[PDB]
C-alpha cells in the first residue's frame, strides 16, 4: 500500500522498518544454497 | 585466511633454516683455518 499517512505517522510507518529490516538478513540465508557452489570452488583454490 | 597464515610460517621457517646453518656452517669452517696456523710454527722450530 506504501504509507501516504492516512492513519499513521508514528504507528504503522516505524514497525515498517523493523519488519523489513528482519526480512532482508533472512534472505541471504534463503539464497545461501546457491552460495555453496561458491564455497566449494573458494576454499580448493587458495589451498592449492 | 587460516591457509594463508598457515602458509607464512612456512616462509618463516626456511628463511631462518638457511641463516641457522650458515652461522654454525662457518663456524666450523673458520676452527680448522685457525688451528693450522699454529701447526706451521711448531713444524718450523722443530726441524732447526
Amino acid at each position: 500500500k506504501k504509507p501516504e499517512t492516512p492513519e499513521e505517522q508514528q504507528w504503522l510507518v516505524e514497525a515498517q522498518q523493523a519488519k523489513q529490516g528482519q526480512q532482508d538478513p533472512a534472505m541471504v540465508q534463503a539464497q545461501g544454497v546457491l552460495l555453496q557452489g561458491q564455497a566449494e570452488l573458494a576454499k580448493a583454490q587458495n589451498q592449492t | 585466511l587460516s591457509l594463508q597464515i598457515d602458509a607464512a610460517k612456512v616462509e618463516a621457517q626456511n628463511q631462518l633454516n638457511a641463516a641457522r646453518i650458515a652461522e654454525i656452517f662457518n663456524n666450523m669452517d673458520l676452527s680448522k683455518q685457525s688451528e693450522f696456523r699454529e701447526f706451521l710454527k711448531t713444524v718450523a722450530s722443530f726441524q732447526q
